């Protein structure tokens, strides 16, 4: 097995509004590829 | 209190729950953002909003978010322009393609940006990547230009696991991901 | 596999995750049907779509719901029309008002309809409400004339825990309400 | 503690899209009432 891991510290209240979307981007340019999700699990909890 | 929960382990041709912008649709059990045609882009959204500070308490969530993904390039010297998982406002629509990634316009901070991203990128853009000319992982606040980044080798083909957490408490947001091999 | 969960305990003035239709909005922490008065309707609904069943598997999905509730009337004889917890199409809007508690339109099977509803009927409709004129809570498929009913006895401002649960290896849905007294 | 319990067969799939809201519906008539609910807790699972 392979990982990697990066770490920072992010004032998310400072920068995104209270309530947003979360999804994922990809795009391609003269050199390209596929991009594709399999899976995607994900939890929140606010207070 | 609030809490949200989703989990989606093989996606349907009419996943009602996700916004689809650009070329991103779902086909045999996936999620296809881009296919490997030049200069596109492809966003898809999960569609209902999530509260992530409150005004009010000055509370901040904590989250967790874990996902699956390959890029699929035609060799290791021909792959552009790159993934991200992003967080923006309710309303948002893809802004520039190419190096941008779909989610930003610019290298420099845009506080109406309001997008925090995580991006997984596959080209090196003069004007604002790494000097070492490296894939990387990085983290990208209302800018192209990334707080901090980390060098990756793209495994072609391969699907690496993901798991992005963020600590309220410490205002932490981590990022992992991982191969098999 | 899908899987969604949600737990709000207690409402936004801003609840972005919330379709209000009618008079219903959000005060004080709490989600507000209608208020004390004549002739009215307000809804409310998750925004996000659920997944139900799969046409491709014939699988059925298992869920469970938990609310807790208020109705505060002028006094035990003058209370109407009702609540309800229901289940229908993606694109759903208000029906009738009244006595048809703003899920259906008529007391005969309208297959056009596909809305399940589980009411608390708080007043008798002679021409489809049990015999008995007793307050009630009742399973509804497709129209307003219950299915199955059980005798209710409404505690006048407080509040009713319910939990809501469906085993999809069996069909069946049950529901139970509580009160602590 | 005073509790009712009501169980009934109902046939999902062949009375609902696959695809469907959930959500609260009240009225009021001549005769009428506040409703309101204090706290919503959900969670489905298909497959
Ligand atoms: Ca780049
Ligand atoms: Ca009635
Ligand atoms: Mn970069
Ligand atoms: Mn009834």
């Amino acid at each position: 097995v392979t990982s990697y891991t990066l770490n920072e510290v992010v004032p998310l209240k400072d920068v995104v509004p209270e309530w947003v979307r979360i999804g994922f981007s990809a795009t391609t340019g003269a050199e390209f590829a596929a991009q594709e999700v399999h899976s995607w699990s994900f939890n929140s909890q606010l207070g | 209190t609030e809490t949200t929960s989703f989990s989606i382990t093989k996606f349907s041709p009419d996943q009602q729950n996700l916004i689809f912008q650009g070329d991103g649709y779902t086909t045999k059990g996936k999620l296809t953002l881009t296919k490997a045609v030049k200069s596109t882009v492809g966003r898809a959204l999960y569609s209902t909003p999530i509260h992530i500070w409150d005004r009010d308490t000055g509370n901040v969530a904590n989250f967790v978010t874990s996902f699956t993904f390959v890029i699929d390039a035609p060799s290791s010297y021909n792959v552009a322009d790159g993934f991200t998982f992003f967080i923006a406002p309710v309303d948002t629509k893809p802004q520039t393609g190419g190096g941008y990634l779909g989610v930003f316009n610019s290298k420099e901070y845009d506080k109406t940006s309001q997008t925090v991203a995580v991006e997984f990128d596959t080209f090196y853009n003069a004007a604002w990547d790494p000097s070492n000319k490296e894939r990387h992982i990085g983290i990208d606040v209302n800018s192209i230009k990334s707080v901090n980044t980390k060098s990756w080798n793209l495994q072609n083909g391969e699907r690496a696991n993901v798991v992005i957490a963020f600590n309220a408490a410490t205002n932490v947001l981590t990022v992992t991901l991982t191969y098999p091999n």
